């Protein structure tokens, strides 16, 4: 109708379509709200290895595909997920886009640690773990993006193959509206006081809820299942105690402050710190692991470390040293993704 | 600002910073059906309408920058008339506004704007209303990502600018004339030949030698090659003897006419 017919038939010819190079059929890993993600690997066989293939939820180019096309296509690092190639299909205007199949993830790995002591091993680990996380978040921060969401669930770990256990940061916010929030384990006090804007700060807080996690076995500030959330708080207090005036001279300035007084009192958590906690949990608070980890989770978010700064704290020349294989070679015991057959 | 330091491992400097043998030698296929000077009126042209776009809709310069953008990028590789220009501006201000985090652009305010637009301030270019609905511009929106190879983010002069001018401790007197020649650089090639920072420089100069403002040691001081600099300098300078020559609103109806249309389906 409207457009030039030669370059449409063209184009049509051309077009690279999902289902005729990758096969996929009945090998769905994930699905959520970012939409339904798949195993993948290619039928005219060149590579032979594993694809993540991801067709996003909805129809067209929503704002928030926009952004994630937008910055995924430009970023480059080894400890971020890579988009490797972005098939649109015209006739339902569906999205897909193809990544690095990752065989692991932190929330698996440690939830099987967790399974295995009631039913880290390599000593270096948690440590290697932490680092590649680090090296990761410096690159988004130094390119001026912030993650938003750091848990568990978005540190994947790669399995058998060339990048055998190495890190991939996956799932960044790609799209608030204005760069604004306007469960809750890993969200840093400053938000649950309503804080207006993201902040590389509020990125720091998540990566220091998972290296106490990775060092336990367990969430730091686990809790129950609209900024403003009173058991979180009353959590996060029990574990590092009650934030004194000259610890967070800011918190003044938070939106939820009288609602915070109204609510909490100093006295409740006397009794209470981060070197108390993690003693409970078998970890020193002589140990390098400890100072950084402190420095991470910090209530005042001013006072908190940046990732440039963590990656050259004296934790990481101490013996054992970060090694890019976070298994260090050993055999992996955690067991392959399990396909969603159900529709 | 996302990606801000990241150019010279960027897809903008590694895949659209084109050759201008290669450039020339795609647009042949579009010179048999107008000359040099009527294809460089029409980029002038909609230059203006993705302008005015803009404008209406309340968008940031940096947002109608990345529009104007996508649309030199799509016809620097693909005819005239595979997809109409009508249809292309405002899909190409759809796109871009979509890559900003802040602000939202809504279906009917984009139909209503484009409509408006060509009424009121193009009117001596288009007798008939805005024919496209927004299904038209959906449709269109996934050619324009496929050709473009999903590399959305673009650099532009504006922010070189600005720490050039502060550099230099001027920005009262330089600033304003220096982004307004950035803005006339969207009238031609530049942004699909040189570096962003390049542009900057040029702009620069020729408003320091528009105001009489003796700057020579400070160029000297810069470590660039000035030589491609004198280059981008001639085609600032040629294009505003070409708007002293051309009578847009007399010009552009005849010019519209003499395009090569889409044909349709057999
Ligand atoms: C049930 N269950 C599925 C998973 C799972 C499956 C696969 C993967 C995975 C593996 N390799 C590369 C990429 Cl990019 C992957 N992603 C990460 C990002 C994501 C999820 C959140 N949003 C997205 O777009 C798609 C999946 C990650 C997690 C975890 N529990």
């Amino acid at each position: 109708d409207k457009m030039d017919y030669d370059f449409k038939v063209k184009l049509s010819s051309e077009r690279e379509r999902v289902e005729d190079l990758f096969e996929y059929e009945g090998c769905k890993v994930g699905r959520g709200t970012y939409g339904h993600v798949y195993k993948a690997k290619r039928k005219d066989g060149k590579d032979d290895k594993d694809y993540a293939l991801k067709q996003i939820e909805g129809t067209g180019i929503s704002m928030s595909a926009c952004r994630e096309i937008a910055l995924l296509r430009e970023l480059k690092h080894p400890n971020v997920i890579s988009l490797q190639k972005v098939f649109l299909s015209h006739a339902d205007r569906k999205v897909w886009l193809l990544f690095d199949y990752a065989e692991h993830d932190l929330w698996h790995i440690i939830k099987f640690h967790r399974a295995s002591k009631a039913n880290q091993l390599p000593r270096g680990m948690v440590k290697s773990l932490l680092y590649q996380i680090l090296d990761g978040i410096h690159y988004l921060h130094a390119n001026w993006v912030l993650h938003r969401d750091l848990k568990p669930a978005n540190i994947l770990v790669m399995g058998e193959g060339p990048e055998r256990g190495r890190v991939k940061i996956a799932d960044m916010g790609f799209a608030r509206l204005f760069n604004s929030p306007l469960t809750f384990w890993y969200r840093a006090p400053e938000l649950l006081l309503g804080a207006r804007h993201y902040t590389k700060a509020i990125d720091i807080w998540a990566i220091g809820c998972i290296f106490a996690e990775l060092l336990t076995s367990e969430p730091i500030f686990h809790c129950r299942q609209n900024p403003y959330h009173h058991d979180q708080l009353d959590r996060i207090f029990n574990v590092m105690g009650f934030p004194a005036d000259k610890d967070w001279e800011d918190i003044k300035k938070m939106p939820e402050h009288s609602t915070l007084m109204k609510d909490f009192r100093r006295n409740t958590y006397t009794n209470c710190s981060l070197i108390k906690y993690m003693e409970k949990h078998k970890v020193k608070p002589d140990s390098k692991a400890f100072h950084l980890l402190q420095k991470l989770l910090t209530m005042d978010p001013i006072k908190r470390i940046t990732s440039e700064q963590a990656m050259q704290d004296p934790y990481f020349l101490e013996d054992p040293l970060p090694t890019s294989d976070v298994f260090a070679g050993c055999q992996i015991p955690y067991p392959k993704r399990e396909f969603l057959t159900e529709e | 600002k996302a990606m801000a330091g990241n150019f010279w491992q960027s897809s903008h400097y590694l895949q659209w910073i084109l050759d201008k043998q290669d450039l020339l030698k795609e647009r042949q296929k579009d010179l048999k059906f107008l000359s040099e000077e009527e294809y460089w009126k029409l980029q002038i042209f909609f230059t203006n309408v993705i302008q005015a776009l803009g404008e209406h809709l309340k968008l940031r310069q940096q947002v109608i920058a990345t529009a104007t953008v996508y649309f030199k990028r799509f016809y620097a590789r693909y005819s005239l008339k595979s997809i109409d220009p009508v249809l292309m501006a405002p899909t190409c201000v759809f796109l871009a506004s979509k890559v900003e985090e802040f602000g939202v652009v809504s279906n009917t305010r984009l139909i209503a704007a484009a409509t408006s637009v060509l009424k009121t301030r193009f009117s001596y270019a288009f007798p008939k209303e805005f024919p496209y609905r927004m299904n038209h511009i959906l449709e269109c929106e996934f050619y324009l990502l496929e050709l473009m190879d999903c590399c959305l983010i673009v650099y532009h002069p504006y922010r070189p600018l600005l720490q050039y001018v502060q550099d230099m401790g001027q920005e009262d007197m330089l600033l304003p004339l220096a982004w307004r020649i950035v803005n006339d650089t969207y009238r031609t090639d530049l942004c699909l030949l040189y570096p962003p920072f390049m542009i900057a420089l040029a702009c620069l100069h020729v408003a320091c030698v528009v105001q009489q403002k003796d700057a020579r040691q400070w160029f000297a001081e810069l470590s660039v090659d000035m030589e491609k600099i004198l280059e981008i300098i001639r085609v600032i300078l040629k294009l505003y003897e070409q708007w002293k020559n051309f009578d847009e609103r007399k010009e552009m109806a005849t010019i519209l006419s003499k395009m090569p249309k889409p044909k349709p389906p057999p």
